[PDB]
C-alpha cells in the first residue's frame, strides 16, 4: 500500500553469436546459463522459465563457466568474462544474486575463462583459482581468499593468442595443472610448483587453430580431450611414470613417453603423457568437444565414459570406445544437414545424460531427450526462443492474447500463451513468425485482429493478413474455440504463404496442412509459419519511420527520413481502398512519433526539429465523402520548450491533455486540448512544470484507466534501461508544486541494458470491464529495447 | 531406376580408378565412363561433380590431380571471391538531380531488389540476393562452391561490388569488413583491429581487397580508412578523356580531377584500374583512336589495369530514350569488332586487360552487343591482320599453357622505366624472350614530393606490386612442375632493394601488402609500422 509492487512476468532472449557462451551445471535440478548482451540469463530447462538475470556488465558477454564442487551438489559460484577488459565473480543463494567481484587488469576483450575451488587442510573460507585469456596475447592467473582477491601470475604470449584453458590437479597429488590451446597448433602444459608456474611439456600433432580443451581423471591415471579446426579430435593420456625398477619387457614396440618431472615435499616424481587414438568423422569445423559429468545414483558415483562434438557442417556427434578392440565408434548422429543455415557453436550434456543441447549459428536453441525404452531414439523439446538483435516495436492484440515484434534481424515474431490441463502456471511461446525479410524492420501497426501493417529500410509499406492454419493452431494452443475464434467473420481465405521465386513478397499456396497441439520446434517455424501478402503502398520519397492508427480503424499515417521540407511530410490513407488522401506539409526535418487522441478528433505529431503541432479534423456530413484535417496549434522555436529531439508523445485517456518526452531530459504536459465545440483559436500551452529525470527519455506511456481521484500515471522509460511510473496530478492552483510524484522505480536485475524503444500498457478494450478478474489487482505492460529482449510487467493497481 | 543405376555406374568408375592408381597404371577417364555407362543400360554420362563428390577421404587428397574441373579458375595463382553491398543510391543524385545517362538498375527503377549498375540476373547477383546480401553467407558459399569444383583455396582474394561503397555511413563499412575477415579466418569481432590481427594470425590468407570508387571519393580520408582496412586495389571509372562528354552525359566530375586522384592513389602506393567505354554519344569512328593513343601515350593518363565496356543501351534510361527519337545508332559489328582490334593492337607490356565486355544477358539489351565472344573474335581479327597483343594477361604461363601448348625454356630478366603521374616507375620481370612468355612481375615507384602519409615522408621508396604466375602452390608445400615456390619472388626484392638504395638514392624501403604477405615479409627481414612493411637501408 505504502509502496507498490512491480514484478516481472516473462522474458525472451536467445545467446549470443560467441564460442563458449553457454554452460550447464552439475548437480540434480540444475541451471542453465547463457550470455544476452549485457546480461546472464539463468534459466531452468524443467520449467521452461528464466528464473533471473545477472548484469554488471557494460559490454557484451563472452565466457561464462560455473564452477565444480565435490559432494555432487547443485554449483552456487560462477565467473564470467566480457568484452569491457573485465572479469566477474560471481554469487548465487536461492536463486538470487548475493554478491559480485570485479576482476580488473586486461588491455583487450577477454576470451577464455575458467576456475576451480582448491584442496587443502587449513580450513579456508574456500580458497578459489581463476584463470582467463584475453586478446591482449596474455594469459592471467587470480586467487580468491574469501572477499580479497590478488593476481598471481601474468604470462605473455608474444604476439600470439590462447583460445582455450582448462584447469585440474595432477594424479595422487595437489598440484594444480594447466593446459592451454593456441593459434601455433601447439598445446602448452604448465605446472605451479613452488608459488608460480612454469613450463613443463610443449605437445604437437594438429596443424590447425584449437577451439577446445578439457581434462578428465580416470582411476589414477588423467585424459585430455582436444579438437581443432582440422576436423579432427585427439585424446592424450598423463600418468604417473613408473619407480625405475620392473621395466623389463623390452620385447614391445611402445611409442616415446613425453617425460617431466616435478618437486613435492623435497621429492621427486616423474610424470609421462603419451597420446591415446586420434578420431575422425567430421568435414567442417569442430567447434567444441566436452567430457560426460560424475553423478550420484542411490549413493555410488557413476563414471561413464563418452564424448560430445558439434561441428559446423550441421552436425552433433557422441562418441564411446569400444571394449572388443582399441577404437571408438559413433553411436548417435543428430541435427539437419541441408538448407543454408550454418552449424552449431556449442553442445551440452544434462546431469546424467538423459537431455542433450547445442547453440545454432543465428541463435537458435536446440533441445533432444532420450526414450527410456528405446535407448538410439531422440526426440526434440521446447527450449526458449527470441530475437538476435535489437528489436525496434511492439503491440499488443486488441483482446489481448498475443504480441508482435519486429527487430533490425529482419523478423517478426508472434508470442503467445500455452494453456495445460495438469498444471496451473502459464507460459507464453513463439508460435509464429510471419516474415522474413530483406530489410532492416523499423515500424508495425496493427488493422484487424489477424491483419497488420509493417514498414522497413525501403520507401514501401506492405500488408500481412493471415492464413487459414494459422487460426487452428491459435484455437488449439490457447485453449479457445476454433467456431468462436473465427466469430463467423472470417470466412474463407488463404491456407498458407511461400517464398517466391524472385523479389521480395508473400505467395498464397492456395505451406502444408500440420496441426498441432502444442508449441513448434525451430524446424517448423523457419518455414511452415509464414503470412500472405495482400497490398503494397507507394507515395514516398525516402525509407518509412513512423506509422500509426486511429481507434475507429479506418485511416493511417506514415513519415519519412528527411532533409528538407519538401520530404518531411505527412501522408493519410484509408483502409478500404488504399489511396491518398491528403498531404499535410509541415516541419522541416524527419517525424518520430505520432499520436490518435482516443476522442478520434486529433493528430499530434513530434519531429527532430525540437517542434510539434496538432491537426484538427473539420466537420461535415457528407456520408459519401471523407472528411478532412487542418493545422489547429503549432509551435516555433521561441515557443518551443524541448532544447533537443523529442522523442515520444502520447495522449491522456480522456482526450484532454497530452506528454511528451525528449533528450533534454524533461516530461513535459500540454493541456487544455479539449474543448472542440468553439474555441477562438486555442488555448494550448505548458500546463505543468518539467522534470529533470536524469537521462535522456525515449519512450512515455499513459495506463488507460481513469481513477476518481484523477490519476494520471506515465511510464517513463530511459536510456539505461530503466522504467520509472510516476504520478501526475494537476494542481489546479496557480503554483506548479506537487505535480510530479514519484512512484515506483524497476529494480537493477528487472532493468534493461540499454535504450527502450517502446513502452505499451494492455488496451483490453474487447473486455471493457474485467468480468473473470480478482477485482483487477495487477495492470500488465511490456517493454522492448536494444538489448535483444522483450519483457512484461506487472504492477499492482491499488498501490498506485 | 535411373538413380541407382547411376549410383552404381559412378562407384564402379571410382573402382577402377583407385585401382589403377593402387598398382599404378595411367587411365583415360572418357573410354572409362563410356563402357562402364554401357553395361549398366543408361542413356546419359556422368558428370565431374558427381565423380569428386563420392571420392574416399584418403583418395580424395590422392587423386584430385587427375579429376578437376575448369582448370581457369585458380590458373593465375589466386582464388577471387567476389561480394556485393547493399542497395543504395549514387552520391551525386543530390546536387546534380539525376544520375548518368546510362547507367542501368538501382533503387528506384523496374528491377527489383538490385544494386545500381546491375539487373540481378547475373551470376553474382543471384548469389546474394538469396542470401539476403550477408557477407559472411556469400564468402562462405562460394568457398564451398570453389572446394565443390576441386581447387585449393588457400590464397584468396576479394572484390566489393556494387554502387560507391565509400558513400555508405561507417558503421556498415565496418559491420561488412570486419565480417569479411571473420569469414576467412574463424574469429568473432567487435571492430576492424581485432579483425585485422586475428587474420594476420590466420593460416586461410587474404592477400587483398578491391573497391570500386569514383574521383570524388577518393581523397586524403577515404584513401587513409581504405589503408586500415586492408585494400590494396581501385577501380575508377574513366569512360573518356574528353571535357565535354564528361559534362554532356552528368558524370558529376571533370577528367581533371581524375588526374589528381590517380597522382595522389599512386604516391599513397595503390594500384589503378580504370573502366573505359567505347562508342558513346558524340564520339565517332575516329575519336576513340585519339582516345586511346592518347591513354597510353600521354604520362597523365598511363593506368595499370583496363576494363573495356563498349556502350550498351537498356530499358529505363537517357539513352533510351535518345535511341527512340532517332538521334542515337551503334557500329555495325564489323566496325565493332575492327575497332577492338586496333585498341587491342595499342596496349602497352606493362598493363593488363581484366575483362572485354560487359555481362548483360541478351534478352535485355535493345541495340549493342549481342555476341557473347568478343575477345576471341578480336584476336582472330587481329591474327588476319598481322598484329599481335602484348598485354599481361595473354602472356602468362597459365593462359599460355591452357590456350596454346608451351612452356618456358630460357627464362631471362628484363627491366622497364618510364614517367606516370609525376613520378618515376620501374617494372621488373623474369620472362621468356623468344616464345614471349611471362612468369613473374614487380613494380617499384620513387615517392614524389606532394606525399602526405607520415610514413612515407623524407625519402622513402615503395614497392606497389609483387606477383608470380601458375597454378596455386599450397603454402609450405612444393610442386616441381609448376612455377610459383622455386625462389623467383626473392630474387625480385634483392633487386629491388638495389634500385632503391643506388639509383633513387633513398633510406628506406616500404611495402604494401595484405596479411599473408605481412607474415612472408617479416621472415625476409621486413618490420611492421602502420598498415606498412618498412625496412631500413643505410
Ligand atoms: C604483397 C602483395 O601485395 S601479394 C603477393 C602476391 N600474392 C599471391 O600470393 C599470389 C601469388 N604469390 C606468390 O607467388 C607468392 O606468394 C609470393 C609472391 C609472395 C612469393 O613468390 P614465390 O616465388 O613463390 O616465393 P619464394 O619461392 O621466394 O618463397 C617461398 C616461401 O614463401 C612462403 N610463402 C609464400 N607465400 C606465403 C604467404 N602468403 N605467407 C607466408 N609464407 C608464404 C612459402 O611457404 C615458402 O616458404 P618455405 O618454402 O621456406 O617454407
Ligand atoms: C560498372 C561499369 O559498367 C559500365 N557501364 C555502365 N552502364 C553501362 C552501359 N549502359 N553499357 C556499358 N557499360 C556500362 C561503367 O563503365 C561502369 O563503371
Ligand atoms: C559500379 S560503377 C563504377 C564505380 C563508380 N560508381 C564509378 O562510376 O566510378
Ligand atoms: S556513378 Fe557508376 S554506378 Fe553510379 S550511376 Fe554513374 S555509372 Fe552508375
Amino acid at each position: 500500500m505504502v509502496a507498490p509492487v512491480l514484478e516481472t512476468s516473462h522474458v525472451f532472449c536467445c545467446p549470443n553469436r560467441v564460442r563458449g557462451v553457454l554452460n550447464w551445471s552439475s548437480g540434480p535440478r540444475g541451471l542453465l546459463a547463457f550470455g544476452t548482451s549485457c546480461s546472464v540469463v539463468l534459466y531452468d530447462p524443467l520449467k521452461r522459465v528464466v528464473v533471473t538475470n545477472l548484469n554488471g556488465h557494460t559490454a557484451r558477454v563472452n565466457c561464462i563457466q560455473w564452477i565444480c564442487k565435490q559432494d555432487g551438489s547443485p554449483s552456487t559460484e560462477l565467473v564470467s568474462g566480457g568484452s569491457d577488459n573485465q572479469v566477474i565473480h560471481w554469487e548465487i543463494e536461492d536463486n538470487q544474486l548475493l554478491k559480485a567481484v570485479h576482476l580488473q587488469g586486461h588491455e583487450g576483450p577477454v576470451y577464455a575463462v575458467h576456475a576451480v575451488y582448491q584442496r587443502r587442510t587449513s580450513d579456508p573460507a574456500l580458497c578459489t583459482l581463476i584463470v582467463s585469456a584475453a586478446a591482449d596475447s596474455a594469459v592471467r592467473l587470480w586467487s580468491k581468499k574469501g572477499p580479497e582477491v590478488m593476481c598471481l601470475q601474468t604470462l605473455n604470449f608474444g604476439n600470439g593468442f590462447a583460445l582455450a584453458l582448462c584447469l585440474s590437479f595432477l594424479p595422487n597429488t595437489d598440484v594444480p595443472i594447466l593446459a592451454c590451446g593456441n593459434d601455433d597448433c601447439r598445446i602448452h602444459i604448465f605446472a605451479q610448483q613452488n608459488d608460480q608456474f612454469q613450463k613443463v611439456l610443449s605437445l604437437c600433432g594438429h596443424e590447425d587453430w584449437i577451439r577446445g580443451v578439457e581434462w578428465a581423471a580416470f582411476g589414477r591415471d588423467l585424459f585430455l580431450a582436444s579438437c581443432s579446426q582440422d576436423c579432427l579430435i585427439r585424446i592424450w593420456k598423463l600418468y604417473i611414470k613408473s619407480t625405475s625398477l620392473e621395466t623389463q619387457d623390452d620385447d614391445n614396440i611402445r611409442l616415446k613417453e613425453n617425460t617431466f618431472t616435478i618437486e613435492n615435499e623435497s621429492v621427486k616424481i616423474a610424470f609421462a603423457v603419451t597420446l591415446e587414438t586420434v578420431l575422425a568423422g567430421h568435414e567442417n569445423w569442430v567447434n567444441a568437444v566436452h567430457w560426460q559429468p560424475v553423478f550420484y545414483k542411490d549413493g555410488v558415483l557413476q563414471q561413464p565414459v563418452r564424448l560430445l562434438s558439434a561441428s559446423m557442417d550441421k552436425t552433433m556427434i557422441l562418441w564411446a570406445p569400444d571394449e572388443e578392440s582399441g577404437v571408438w565408434l559413433e553411436q548417435v548422429r543428430v541435427g539437419e544437414v541441408g538448407g543454408n543455415t550454418l552449424g552449431f557453436y556449442d553442445c551440452q550434456f544434462n546431469e546424467d545424460g538423459s537431455m542433450i543441447i547445442a547453440h545454432a549459428f543465428h541463435g537458435a536453441l536446440h533441445l533432444w531427450k532420450q526414450n527410456t525404452v528405446n535407448p538410439r531414439e531422440w526426440t526434440p523439446e521446447i527450449v526458449i526462443s527470441g530475437h538476435f538483435d535489437g528489436v525496434q516495436d511492439l503491440v499488443w492484440d486488441p483482446e489481448g492474447e498475443f504480441i508482435i515484434t519486429v527487430g533490425t534481424d529482419q523478423t517478426t515474431r508472434l508470442f503467445a500463451p500455452w494453456k495445460r490441463k495438469d498444471q496451473s502456471q502459464v507460459t507464453w511461446h513463439e508460435i509464429a513468425r510471419p516474415q522474413i525479410h530483406g530489410y532492416d524492420l523499423k515500424c508495425l501497426a496493427m488493422i484487424n485482429r489477424f491483419q497488420f501493417v509493417s514498414g522497413a529500410d525501403e520507401k514501401v509499406l506492405r500488408v500481412f493478413s493471415a492464413p487459414r492454419n494459422f487460426v487452428e493452431n491459435f484455437c488449439a494452443i490457447t485453449g479457445q474455440s476454433l467456431n468462436h475464434v473465427l466469430c463467423n467473420q472470417d470466412s474463407d481465405l488463404p491456407e498458407g504463404a511461400t517464398v517466391p521465386a524472385l523479389g521480395l513478397s508473400n505467395k498464397a499456396v492456395f505451406f502444408q496442412p500440420s496441426i498441432l497441439t502444442e508449441p513448434p520446434t525451430e524446424d517448423h517455424l523457419l518455414q511452415n509459419t509464414l503470412w500472405p501478402e495482400v497490398q503494397k503502398l507507394y507515395g514516398h520519397g525516402y525509407e518509412i519511420f513512423c506509422v500509426t492508427c486511429n481507434s475507429s480503424k479506418t485511416l493511417l499515417a506514415s513519415a519519412c527520413k528527411a532533409a528538407k521540407k519538401e520530404h518531411a511530410a505527412i501522408i493519410l490513407w484509408n483502409t478500404t481502398s488504399w489511396k491518398q488522401v491528403q498531404n499535410l506539409v509541415f516541419h522541416s526535418l524527419t517525424v518520430t512519433q505520432m499520436a490518435f487522441s482516443p476522442n478520434e478528433k486529433f493528430l499530434l505529431a513530434v519531429s527532430r526539429d525540437r517542434t510539434w503541432s496538432l491537426w484538427k479534423k473539420q466537420d461535415t456530413i457528407s456520408p459519401e465523402f471523407e472528411p478532412v484535417f487542418s493545422l489547429f496549434a503549432f509551435t516555433n522555436k521561441i515557443t518551443s520548450v524541448h532544447s533537443r529531439i523529442i522523442w515520444s508523445c502520447d495522449w491522456s485517456p480522456d482526450s484532454k491533455y497530452f506528454f511528451t518526452g525528449s533528450r533534454d531530459k524533461k516530461v513535459v504536459v500540454w493541456g487544455e486540448c479539449d474543448s472542440t465545440d468553439d474555441c477562438i483559436e486555442h488555448n494550448i500551452g505548458p500546463c505543468s512544470s518539467v522534470l529533470d529525470v536524469g537521462g535522456a527519455v525515449t519512450a512515455v506511456s499513459v495506463c488507460p484507466v481513469l481513477h476518481p481521484s484523477q490519476r494520471y500515471v506515465v511510464a517513463v522509460g530511459l536510456e539505461c534501461g530503466k522504467i520509472c511510473l510516476y504520478t501526475w496530478k494537476k494542481t489546479d492552483q496557480v503554483p506548479e508544486i506537487n505535480d510530479w510524484t514519484h512512484c515506483v522505480e524497476t529494480s537493477q536485475s528487472q532493468s534493461h541494458t540499454l535504450a527502450i524503444r517502446k513502452l505499451c500498457w494492455k488496451n483490453c478494450s474487447g473486455k471493457t470491464e474485467q468480468k473473470e478478474a480478482e477485482g483487477a489487482e495487477w495492470l500488465h505492460f511490456a517493454s522492448c529495447g536494444e538489448d535483444h529482449t522483450v519483457k512484461i510487467h506487472r504492477v499492482n493497481k491499488c498501490a498506485l | 531406376s535411373p538413380a541407382e543405376l547411376m549410383m552404381l555406374t559412378i562407384g564402379d568408375v571410382i573402382k577402377q580408378l583407385i585401382e589403377a592408381h593402387e598398382q599404378g597404371k595411367d587411365i583415360d577417364l572418357n573410354k572409362v565412363k563410356t563402357k562402364t555407362a554401357a553395361k549398366y543400360g543408361l542413356s546419359a554420362q556422368p558428370r565431374l561433380v558427381d565423380i569428386i563428390a563420392a571420392v574416399p577421404p584418403q583418395y580424395r587428397k590422392v587423386l584430385m590431380p587427375k579429376l578437376k574441373a575448369k582448370p581457369i579458375r585458380t590458373a593465375s595463382g589466386i582464388a577471387v571471391v567476389a561480394v556485393m553491398c547493399k542497395p543504395h543510391r549514387c552520391p551525386h543524385i543530390s546536387f546534380t538531380g539525376n544520375i548518368c545517362v546510362y547507367c542501368p538498375g538501382g533503387p528506384d527503377s523496374d528491377f527489383e531488389y538490385s544494386t545500381q549498375s546491375y539487373t540481378g540476373y547475373e551470376p553474382t547477383s543471384m548469389r546474394a540476393i538469396r542470401a539476403r546480401y550477408d557477407p559472411f553467407l556469400q564468402t562462405r558459399h562460394r568457398i564451398e562452391q570453389l572446394k565443390q569444383l576441386g581447387h585449393s583455396v588457400d590464397k584468396v582474394e576479394f572484390i566489393v561490388m556494387g554502387g560507391t561503397f565509400m558513400a555508405l555511413p561507417e558503421e556498415y563499412r565496418d559491420y561488412f569488413i570486419r565480417n569479411l575477415h571473420d569469414a576467412l579466418s574463424g574469429h568473432t569481432s567487435n571492430n576492424i583491429y581485432e579483425a585485422v590481427k586475428y587474420s594476420e594470425r590466420s593460416l586461410t590468407k587474404c592477400i587483398g581487397i578491391t573497391i570500386e570508387t569514383r574521383p570524388d571519393y577518393c581523397m586524403k580520408r577515404h584513401l587513409s580508412d581504405m589503408l586500415t582496412y586492408g585494400c590494396t586495389r581501385l577501380e575508377i571509372g574513366v569512360q573518356s578523356v574528353y571535357e565535354d562528354v564528361a559534362r554532356d552525359t552528368n558524370r558529376g566530375h571533370t577528367v581533371k580531377a581524375v588526374c589528381e586522384s590517380f597522382h595522389l592513389a599512386k604516391d599513397s602506393g595503390f594500384k589503378v584500374v580504370a573502366h573505359m567505354m567505347p562508342d558513346l554519344p558524340n564520339v565517332g569512328l575516329e575519336r576513340d583512336i585519339e582516345q586511346f593513343t592518347e591513354f597510353f601515350e600521354n604520362p597523365a593518363f598511363r593506368p595499370d589495369g583496363l576494363k573495356l565496356y563498349p556502350t550498351l543501351v537498356i530499358r529505363g534510361t537517357g539513352l533510351y530514350e535518345l535511341w527512340k527519337s532517332g538521334r542515337y545508332k551503334s557500329y555495325s559489328p564489323s566496325d565493332l569488332v575492327e575497332l577492338v582490334a586496333r585498341i587491342l593492337a595499342l596496349v602497352p607490356p606493362w598493363t593488363r586487360v581484366y575483362r572485354v565486355q560487359r555481362d548483360i544477358p541478351m534478352p535485355l539489351v535493345s541495340s549493342g552487343v549481342e555476341h557473347g565472344n568478343l575477345r576471341e573474335l578480336a584476336l582472330a581479327r587481329m591474327k588476319d591482320l598481322g598484329i599481335q597483343c602484348r598485354d599481361v594477361r595473354t602472356r602468362e604461363v597459365g593462359i599460355q599453357e591452357i590456350h596454346h601448348k608451351v612452356r618456358p625454356y630460357q627464362v631471362e630478366l628484363v627491366r622497364r622505366d618510364y614517367v606516370a603521374n609525376g613520378g618515376w616507375e620501374t617494372f621488373l620481370s623474369y620472362e621468356d624472350p623468344d616464345q614471349d612468355i611471362l612468369i613473374g612481375l614487380l613494380r617499384l615507384r620513387k615517392c614524389s614530393e606532394e606525399t602526405f602519409r607520415f610514413e612515407l615522408g623524407g625519402g622513402v621508396s615503395i614497392v606497389r606490386e609483387l606477383h608470380v604466375y601458375g597454378s596455386v602452390v599450397p603454402v609450405s608445400s612444393r610442386d616441381p612442375t609448376k612455377f610459383q615456390h622455386q625462389g623467383f619472388g626473392m630474387l625480385l626484392m634483392e633487386e629491388a632493394e638495389r634500385i632503391a638504395r643506388e639509383e633513387h638514392g633513398s633510406g628506406k624501403i616500404a611495402v604494401i601488402s595484405g596479411v599473408g604477405t605481412r607474415n612472408y615479409y617479416r621472415k625476409i627481414g621486413y618490420r611492421l609500422q602502420g598498415p606498412y612493411m618498412v625496412k631500413m637501408l643505410k
